């Protein structure tokens, strides 16, 4: 049991080794409610967040917005619209490679 | 529907003196929504100060100001001949209107 | 050179209509907050109305004096702001100015921190007289 | 991101130099023994300076 | 000016250093930098490791 446990974790970790590490995303995110028809059980579940990302050239910036689940973000500043990703305080996040099932 | 007023009607100062220009609101305006412009007669108005205290790009350091709520001030450290213009205050939070303007003269 | 150029002003007898336009250049038009201000001879600066950046939703607002008579519109492919003034009155005579703001800035990122130093370019056109 | 840096914020009380102590006599006896053994490789009627 | 958890924020921090760990820049009394900055990057020892 212990060997299965350790080997699965080891293989899991190896598979993420070559994938992009998402450190450019630890920026403040300004989040508002989603402009759509949301059922009662989904109210407040999603947030529409914009942020300023780096790009291919380090002296250029881009405006990006995306939808996030509320569980992946945490408020900050003055408990208003300024939110950040949850992982930013604990550790950097790695994106899983899209080609790997 | 917040209204701005200004004082004095005309400010009479010699060149080289210090201008003080007042603007008052009927209701509070957040500092990030208050600004001043300089209109040399016959010319389009030019932004001096925005966000209550922030200087616009290209504007000389002699221009400065401060304020909050319903009480704001624009000042000029030393008046140059070109500064004897009409200064207007403008709000842009809920109300996008201008005060009547104050002429600076000698 | 960031600039705005107004055109179309002239005097139309009361009850008629006139269309003004302003063409922006050297600025992403669609990202700009465009505002019409007018000044009749002997008068101060009067707000006419405005339209928020296209990219921020295109919301509009108007001075009470022109509500119901004036219409604000934009066509970003032409970098042009328009004002359609219907049911003109004598009091609508004056200089119509096109004014907006452009924030440009020098972005520079490292691998541990990023910064964006911005500067505001107040751009007004020369104004067109109605 | 989860990376903490530690530093001295301030010092409570007076600022003094760090130091080490040895017994004077113990140290002198220790050297005497070293000198005695060095004289087995060097001459007897010699001088050893530290 | 120290970096912080978020890339677009900075914090002002002060700390005490031993003189032996910093080197003046351009003979400017006000400006100093850490000794290792021109040479290889420094690594902080983990506080959990004796
Ligand atoms: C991602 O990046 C973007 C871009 O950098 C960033 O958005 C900017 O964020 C900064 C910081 O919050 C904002 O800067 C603040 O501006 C305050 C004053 O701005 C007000 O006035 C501006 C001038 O308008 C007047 O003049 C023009 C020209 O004459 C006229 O047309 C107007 O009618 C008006 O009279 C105005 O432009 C500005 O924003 C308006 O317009 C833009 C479009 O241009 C629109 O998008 C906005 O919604 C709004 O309608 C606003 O009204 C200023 O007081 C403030 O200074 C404070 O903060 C600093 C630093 O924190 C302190 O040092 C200082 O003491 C004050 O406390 C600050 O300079 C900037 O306006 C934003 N720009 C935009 C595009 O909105 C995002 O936040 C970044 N996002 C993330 C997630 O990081
Ligand atoms: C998440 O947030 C982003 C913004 O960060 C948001 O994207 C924006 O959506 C608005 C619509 O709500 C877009 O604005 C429109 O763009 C179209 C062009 O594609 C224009 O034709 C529209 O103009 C008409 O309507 C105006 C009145 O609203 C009229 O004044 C005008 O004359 C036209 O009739 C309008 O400008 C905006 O362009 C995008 N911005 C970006 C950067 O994409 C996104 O929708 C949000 N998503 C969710 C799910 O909440
Ligand atoms: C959302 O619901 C409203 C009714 O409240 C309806 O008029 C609108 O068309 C719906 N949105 C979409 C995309 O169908
Ligand atoms: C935004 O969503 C929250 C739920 O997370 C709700 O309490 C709030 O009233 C909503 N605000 C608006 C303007 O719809
Ligand atoms: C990160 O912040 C959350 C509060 O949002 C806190 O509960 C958690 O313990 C913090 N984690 C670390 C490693 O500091
Ligand atoms: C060193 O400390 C011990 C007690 O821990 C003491 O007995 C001894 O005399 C001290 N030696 C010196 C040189 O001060
Ligand atoms: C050290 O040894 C010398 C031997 O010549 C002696 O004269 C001196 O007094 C000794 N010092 C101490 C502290 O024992
Ligand atoms: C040096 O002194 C020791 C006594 O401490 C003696 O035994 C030895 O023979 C001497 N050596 C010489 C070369 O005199
Ligand atoms: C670092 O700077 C010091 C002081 O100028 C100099 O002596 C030393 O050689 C430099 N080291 C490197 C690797 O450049």
């Amino acid at each position: 049991v212990e060997q299965m446990h350790e080997d699965i974790i080891s293989l899991w970790d190896q598979s993420l080794k070559p994938c992009v590490k998402l450190t450019p995303l630890c920026v403040t995110l300004q989040c508002t409610n989603v402009t759509n028809n949301i059922t009662d059980d989904m109210r407040g579940e999603l947030k529409n967040c914009s942020f300023n990302a780096t790009t291919e050239l380090r002296n250029k910036r881009q405006k990006v917005y995306s939808l996030f689940y509320r569980l992946d973000i945490v408020p900050m500043g003055e408990n208003s619209t300024n939110y950040r990703l949850i992982n930013c305080n604990t550790s950097a996040i790695t994106q899983a490679c899209p080609k790997v099932s | 529907e917040i209204v701005l007023t200004q004082s004095p009607g005309t400010l009479s100062l010699s060149p080289g003196d210090r201008a003080t220009l007042s603007c008052r609101a009927t209701q509070s305006v957040g500092g990030d929504y208050f600004a001043w412009y300089q209109q040399r007669p016959g010319q389009s108005p030019r932004l001096l100060i925005y966000g209550t205290s922030r200087r616009a790009a290209g504007i000389p350091d002699r221009f400065s100001g401060s304020g909050s709520g319903t009480d704001f001030t624009l000042t000029i450290d030393r008046l140059e001949p070109e500064d004897f213009a009409v200064y207007y205050c403008r709000q842009y939070e809920t109300s996008f209107t201008f005060g009547p303007g104050t002429k600076v003269d000698i | 050179e960031v600039q705005l150029v107004e055109s179309g002003g002239g005097l139309v007898k009361p009850g008629g209509s006139l269309r003004l336009a302003c063409v922006g250049s050297e600025f992403t038009f669609s990202e700009a907050w465009m505002t019409w201000v007018r000044q009749a001879p002997g008068k101060g600066l009067e707000w006419v109305g405005h339209m928020r950046p296209t990219t921020e939703g295109g919301a509009k607002d108007y001075a009470a004096a022109v509500r119901g008579r004036f219409t604000i519109a934009r066509d970003d492919s032409k970098s042009t702001l328009y004002l359609q003034m219907n049911s003109l009155k004598i009091e609508d005579t004056g200089v119509y100015y096109c004014m907006t703001g452009v924030e440009r800035g020098d972005f520079w990122s490292d691998d541990y921190s990023q910064h964006y130093n911005t500067y505001l370019i107040d751009v007004w056109g020369k104004g067109t007289t109605v | 991101p989860g990376q903490a840096f530690y530093y001295t914020g301030d010092i409570i009380g007076d600022i003094r130099q760090a130091h080490c102590n040895v017994s004077k006599a113990t140290w002198n006896e220790t050297l005497g023994k070293v000198v005695k053994q060095l004289r087995k490789h060097f001459g007897n009627n010699t001088i050893i300076r530290f």
